[PDB]
RNA sequence: CCUCCGCAUAAGCCUGCGUCAGAUACACUGAACUGACAAUUAACAGCCCAAUAUCUACAAUCAACCAACAAGUCAUUAUUACCCUCACUGUCAACCCAACACAGGCAUGCUCAUAAGGAAAGGUUAAAAAAAGUAAAAGGAACUCGGCAAAUCUUACCCCGCCUGUUUACCAAAAACAUCACCUCUAGCAUCACCAGUAUUAGAGGCACCGCCUGCCCAGUGAUCACUUGUUCCUUAAAUAGGGACCUGUAUGAAUGGCUCCACGAGGGUUCAGCUGUCUCUUACUUUUAACCAGUGAAAUUGACCUGCCCGUGAAGAGGCGGGCAUAACACAGCAAGACGAGAAGACCCUAUGGAGCUUUAAUUUAUUAAUGCAAACACCUGCAUUAAAAAUUUCGGUUGGGGCGACCUCGGAGCAGAACCCAACCUCCGAGCAGUACAUGCUAAGACUUCACCAGUCAAAGCGAACACUCAAUUGAUCCA
RNA sequence: GCUAAACCUAGCCCCAAACCCACUCCACCUUACUACCAAACCUUAGCCAAACCAUUUACCCAAAUAAAGUAUAGGCGAUAGAAAUUGAAACCUGGCGCAAUAGAUAUAGUACCGCAAGGGAAAGAUGAAAAAACCAAGCAUAAUAUAGCAAGGACUAACCCCUAUACCUUCUGCAUAAUGAAUUAACUAGAAAUAACUUUGCAAGGAGAGCCAAAGCUAAGACCCCCGAAACCAGACGAGCUACCUAAGAACAGCUAAAAGAGCACACCCGUCUAUGUAGCAAAAUAGUGGGAAGAUUUAUAGGUAGAGGCGACAAACCUA
């Protein structure tokens, strides 16, 4: 990534990252699993309902999309009709 | 390619097929190289009344029916009709379709592979080997007589029988294939004697061949390969051995069908000769060859034969008719 | 570059004109021409191409004497010192011209077809259908560009109307106004392809750089490969 | 003078590009300076003229970014100064 | 005693061995070093010219015979205009281009051995090895890859290339290139090449003198001519097969192949005769070098060294490690067995998602050029499209001695971890790239497994809705994009 | 005690401020520095990044900040990237800059090198007045005595005795293998973020507008080297060597020859073979022997052809070793 930019001297987001994740505030990054779009007349029900998830990032994977990201995309949002509003605080978690 | 392998089939062909069939050669070669002649083989399970109705309005005759008219002017597998067009006919059939009952209508093949199954005369209540049955054609042809109380289909290549799988499901109902009474084996044919002794009253052995019509126009895994040269090398060998482990099969009395696709005496006449030196010495058993003249004579019409075989039948293809090369040599077990 | 063209006379003269060799460069200095450089030292002898050029204050039909006949450096072709009135030209010498030769050059179109001399120079419709001629126009006053190598000859072939054909030496027919002057007979210097440079030496006298020594695979291409015809090349024998 | 994509895609390769107008020679008459003048013009400058109802009209409307010539400009200041005096 | 040098001009350089006075790559306290002073004097050479028209066919070679070919190195006139003179500049040298006072490079005239110009030896001794010479008994190529070198001055061939000529400046002079002659292809023409040319010409090429052989896809038989045939039309639904027209102004074929042959060659091979220290088998002498004395005085190289031998060890290989042995310390001259002796430059194999040159039937292009068509405009130009030529940019996956012909790269099974899991590279074998039956092969959701990561992949309680989460070992493909 | 060592100040660096230069006379675009005669405007490409490469890959444009690395763009990859909107305070003569290997290359664009464009140095130190001590390497004073990584344990005693396989770096691991070092002096190589941690301030708020905040926010501290290709592109400079050509020149003794790209053979041109030489006389020479020597010959002068190119009797030859 660009670490320092030519005109601001600013890191730069990935926006790769930005068009396939989402950041929740606790920390988390969710995704789409791969290929679930793909082939599905071959695909068994329970494979469909399977690749049909929001899934969690690991510990390492997370730790990378947030460096490949600014601080802008991990700020808390205040969305009218959020439909990820609930997930964005963790309830419960002991270390 | 850097170098096709269908041209080393047209090498291998000319320097040994010329000498062999001298002026005949030429009408061979542009037969071989020209669009094979099919005949349609109507599935008994299905319509057969309807289909041939069908066929007929197409001008395609039942060779088959007009060959057992002139047969009583042993007999041929019954329950066999095969549709092929007149001499000089280039026409055709239509893709076959599923029938009513759910079973294909009519199988395309070479009419000149019904031969083998003709020349074995076939009986009802009898247990009958394939040694070679993949990819099908002649086994299918087996079933629909309905002679077969109990039919062995073998092949060494699962990948082949798996083709088999499905044109047998295709064309004949599940209540005919039941336990027992159709085995798929997917085992090594040259020791089957061994595995069983004197068991088939009718054992057809198909051997692998040069495959002279296949390997002209298909290049993919052809025996004409510089990596399979040595595959043709022990060919002949190996095609020995098939038909002898067949005879150990056939009980004393019954009869084999030796079925070659290629031209080459080597392989036709040669193993024939070898199988029975091979049994009568190491086996002590004796084997009539059945002469063939009165099929030849019936099948005149629709098939050109070459008159200088010592053993079996040749049919060698014509630009008139073409039918793809087919030897056919029926003896019978004395021992 | 710094090449100015030593053709820079505008006044006709029959004194021999000292010329430059090029050596096959252009104005820019590269090469355009090659096997070409540094034979022997030659002067330029303005030829008269218009054999029908009518002195001033003169029209008409006119006679010349020929003063000489002369080899030329520059041409393959002999050429002659023509003396007429006051005026001395070099014009380009037929097959059977010498000295003291009496050569006529007219204008007038005969109804009758005149009787055709080798030394003359007439209009295409005064001659007569298969006379051999030589130095011929395109247009009429054009001047003689066509046959004026050595020992060529064109020949009239027909007359139709105000129309003329020609066969050129290569045996190419050309149409030409019947107005158009051409001199009668074959050009000097015959039996000039039958000369015997004899050795290289010569030929660098003439001004000839030998070839390259580089080897070329051929003069002509290779026919391209149209898309189905590609499997018929290249068979090799077994 | 720009770039091309080859065949109207990014992906294909980037070439350089002079697109060059058609040039016509015509005569027009100046009124003003009662002279015809023999110029290079394009079809633009004869449909400009068109709809400024002539040469002279043309000249002295169009401004010196819009005409941009050096003879468009001699051609005004001639017609001011006939104007003027 | 040498002179293969000299003197001058040109070119180049620019005061660079004249005088005086000083300090001081052999030296003179003298040098060409430092400072000051002086000097090359034009007749030689350079530096030229009023205008406008106009004139100038006939070489040179003792220029006379004779003979040419490659065709040549020097000429004015008419009219107008015209009256002031000897200015300016080079002129030196032991000299320039080669980093140097360099065995090299350097045009011309005269001298063709000097009338001009120079000195091979610092002094000594007379070792080895090294270099150049001279002489050699008897033998005469026995030497050697080879008569290389030397001596002697030689024959007859073979191969290659006709020949003279040219080529890798600095490892190849040749059989390579060119070359007369021959052959193929292209072109019907003017004012900047070709060319002030024109098809017996010009350009692009091939082959290599000459000389001798090698030449038909021109329609077949029968007696220039009839007739099917070939080609085109029409009839025929359309054809089969019938009706009509033409093939009768001419054609040659090979940038094809072989064959001797004369001359020639620093070409490659063989050979006769002689000859010679090449050799048997080496020796003597001279010069250089050498060593010593005097002066001046480098370079590669160098971890530090107080730097031995034998055997062993270190996969070979030890001055230095182990066991033995040896051993006062220092020069000088030889030597090349070791110090994987020293300096570059190699050759071989492999590697790099490192380069570059060349080729093409690699991919991507047609910006350029040329032609064509369609617009615009009333042939050129412009825009668009198409076709070619010419290029341009970029690349050349992995395994398998290395090379050719092959094979392989993903998934499942066995040898194969004897018993949780995992794990046997390479190899030896097999198979897979489907298919069949449903059509709730609907929806949703605890908990789990996981091919050692991730991505993927797998099982499933309960519930909603139905009914009374299929078989098969694999039977498969992310993102983008459409 | 020699060689040496030592020094402080010429000057420079970054800012700030302020808008610079420009005839004694004479000469100077022709061969510049020579008194005096008939024609400019015209897309940069490429390296590089994408771990190849082919679309693509930040580069000033009218002045801070913030919006914001947001909208957008993009083999939607690498990466590129706004605007609306907000808002800007003005004191030159200073330095936690260098001090002769530093700071300018500079004592000077000089000497020197190169045909040219172009490259490009080194160095000085008395005192108010010159009209006045010791220390690097290398050596010398003062060569050496069995034996061995040069020392250590020691010892009365330098050595003798006993113990001890130089240093660095590389290879999957190993050194003893290989790499690098003559020695001395000077010079010569870890630059920054998100996120975390530590220490303060304030605290459901923190911050000297923007931004963040379900104990956070603000501030500080604390992590990211040096040298080296063959290349590619743009713009200049080169044909005084050489390849070829153009213009106008010059040279070729003697002897045999019906007379010649003939023969022998000088000068001249070339370079077959051997020997010498190999930091040489020489970055290609010398001696002998050779090939040619009236010609497709050799050679002096001036001019031309220029790198996506020239030129070539093709050797991938030559185009300033
Ligand atoms: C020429 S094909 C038989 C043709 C087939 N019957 C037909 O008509 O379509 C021969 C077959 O025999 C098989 N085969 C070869 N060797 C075999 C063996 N040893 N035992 C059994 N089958 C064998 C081949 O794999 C092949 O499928
Ligand atoms: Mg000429
Ligand atoms: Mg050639
Ligand atoms: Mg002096
Ligand atoms: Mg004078
Ligand atoms: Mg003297
Ligand atoms: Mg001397
Ligand atoms: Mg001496
Ligand atoms: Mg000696
Ligand atoms: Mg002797
Ligand atoms: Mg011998
Ligand atoms: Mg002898
Ligand atoms: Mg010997
Ligand atoms: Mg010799
Ligand atoms: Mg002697
Ligand atoms: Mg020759
Ligand atoms: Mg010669
Ligand atoms: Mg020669
Ligand atoms: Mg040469
Ligand atoms: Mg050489
Ligand atoms: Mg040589
Ligand atoms: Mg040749
Ligand atoms: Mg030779
Ligand atoms: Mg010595
Ligand atoms: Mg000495
Ligand atoms: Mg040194
Ligand atoms: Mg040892
Ligand atoms: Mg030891
Ligand atoms: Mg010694
Ligand atoms: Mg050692
Ligand atoms: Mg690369
Ligand atoms: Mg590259
Ligand atoms: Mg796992
Ligand atoms: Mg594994
Ligand atoms: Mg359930
Ligand atoms: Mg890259
Ligand atoms: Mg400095
Ligand atoms: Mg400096
Ligand atoms: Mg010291
Ligand atoms: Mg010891
Ligand atoms: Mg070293
Ligand atoms: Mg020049
Ligand atoms: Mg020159
Ligand atoms: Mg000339
Ligand atoms: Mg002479
Ligand atoms: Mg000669
Ligand atoms: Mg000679
Ligand atoms: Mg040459
Ligand atoms: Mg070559
Ligand atoms: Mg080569
Ligand atoms: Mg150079």
């Amino acid at each position: 990534l660009t670490y320092f930019s030519a005109r601001k001297g600013k890191r730069k987001t990935v926006k790769a990252v930005i068009d396939r994740f989402l950041r929740l505030h606790c920390g988390l990054w969710v995704r789409r699993k791969a290929g679930y779009k793909k082939k599905l007349w071959k695909k068994t029900p329970a494979r469909k309902k399977r690749l049909r998830e929001f899934v969690f990032c690991n510990k390492t994977q997370s730790k990378l999309l947030d460096k490949m990201t600014t601080s802008f995309w991990k700020r808390r949002n205040w969305y009218v009709d959020d439909p990820y509003q609930k997930y964005h605080d963790r309830t419960n978690l002991k270390v | 390619p850097k170098f096709p392998a269908v041209r080393l089939a047209l090498q291998n062909f000319d320097m040994t097929y010329s000498v062999q069939f001298g002026d005949l050669w030429p009408s061979i070669r542009v037969s071989l190289l020209s669009e094979q002649k099919y005949g349609a083989l109507v599935n008994n399970f299905a319509a057969w009344d309807h289909v041939s109705a069908k066929l007929e309005q197409l001008s395609a005759k039942d060779f088959v029916n007009e060959a057992i008219s002139h047969w009583e002017l042993w007999a041929c597998s019954p329950n066999l009709r095969c549709f092929t067009f007149d001499r000089g006919d280039i026409s055709r059939f239509p893709p076959a379709r599923p029938g009513s009952l759910g079973v294909m209508e009519y199988y395309l093949m070479d009419a000149a592979s019904l031969l083998p199954v003709l020349a074995l005369g076939l009986q009802p209540g009898d247990i009958v080997l394939d040694l070679c049955a993949a990819p099908g054609g002649k086994t299918l042809a087996l079933l629909q007589t309905g002679c077969c109380r109990n039919l062995a289909a073998n092949d060494l290549s699962p990948s082949r029988i798996a083709r088999l799988q499905k044109i047998l499901h295709s064309y004949v109902p599940e209540e005919i294939r039941d336990g027992n009474q159709v085995r798929v084996t997917s085992w090594d044919g040259r020791k089957w004697g061994e595995l069983e002794g004197d068991t088939y009253d009718r054992v057809l052995v198909d051997v692998p061949c040069t495959t002279d019509r296949h390997s002209l126009h298909e290049e993919e895994n052809n025996i004409f390969k510089r990596s399979r040269k040595k595959e043709r090398q022990i060919l002949p060998v190996l095609q020995v051995q098939l038909l002898a482990a067949g005879l150990l099969a056939t009980k004393p009395g019954g009869h084999v069908v030796y079925s070659t696709c290629s031209l080459s005496h080597l392989q036709n006449e040669y193993v024939v000769q070898g199988a029975i030196e091979l049994l009568a010495n190491q086996y002590s058993i004796q084997v009539q060859v059945e002469d063939l003249t009165h099929f030849r004579r019936v099948f005149m019409d629709t098939f050109c034969f070459f008159s200088s075989c010592q053993v079996g039948e040749l049919v060698i293809p014509n630009l008139m008719a073409n039918f793809g090369p087919m030897y056919f040599c029926k003896m019978r077990r004395l021992t | 570059a710094n090449f100015v063209s030593w053709k820079s006379r505008t006044k006709y003269t029959i004194t021999p004109v000292k010329m430059r060799k090029s050596g096959g460069r252009d104005h820019t200095g590269r090469i355009r021409v090659h096997g070409i450089g540094g034979g022997h030292k030659q002067r330029y002898r303005m030829i008269d191409f218009l054999r029908f050029r009518p002195e001033e204050t003169k029209s008409g039909p006119f006679e010349e004497k020929v003063i000489q006949v002369r080899y030329d450096p520059c041409r393959s072709a002999d050429i002659a010192l023509v003396a007429g009135g006051s005026r001395k030209r070099w014009i380009i010498a037929t097959e059977n011209m010498q000295a003291g030769d009496t050569i006529l050059n007219s204008n007038h179109i005969g109804r009758m077809a005149v009787a055709a001399r080798e030394g003359d120079a007439h209009p295409l419709g005064a001659l007569p259908v298969g006379t051999l001629i030589n130095n011929v126009e395109s247009e009429p006053g054009r001047g003689a560009q066509y046959i004026r190598a050595a020992g060529t000859c064109g020949v009239l072939l027909r007359k139709v109307n105000g129309t003329a054909i020609i066969q050129l030496p290569s045996k190419r027919q050309m149409q030409v106004l019947e107005t158009c002057v051409a001199t009668v007979g074959r050009v000097s210097n015959v039996d000039h392809n039958k000369r015997v440079i004899g050795k290289a030496g010569r030929n660098r006298w003439l001004g000839k750089r030998p070839n390259s020594g580089r080897w070329h695979r051929k003069g002509g291409w290779a026919g391209r490969k149209i898309r189905p015809l590609p499997p018929m090349k290249s068979y090799v024998k077994l | 003078l720009g770039q091309i994509y080859a065949n109207n895609d990014k992906l294909s390769k980037r070439l350089k590009k002079v697109w060059k107008p058609q040039l016509f020679e015509r005569e027009f008459y100046s009124e003003i300076l009662d002279k015809k003048f023999t110029v290079t013009v394009t079809m633009r400058t004869l449909d400009l003229i068109d709809e400024a109802y002539g040469l002279d009209f043309y000249i002295l409307k169009t401004p010196k970014e819009d005409l941009c010539s050096k003879f468009g400009m001699d051609l005004k200041r001639g017609m001011l100064l006939r104007l003027a005096r």
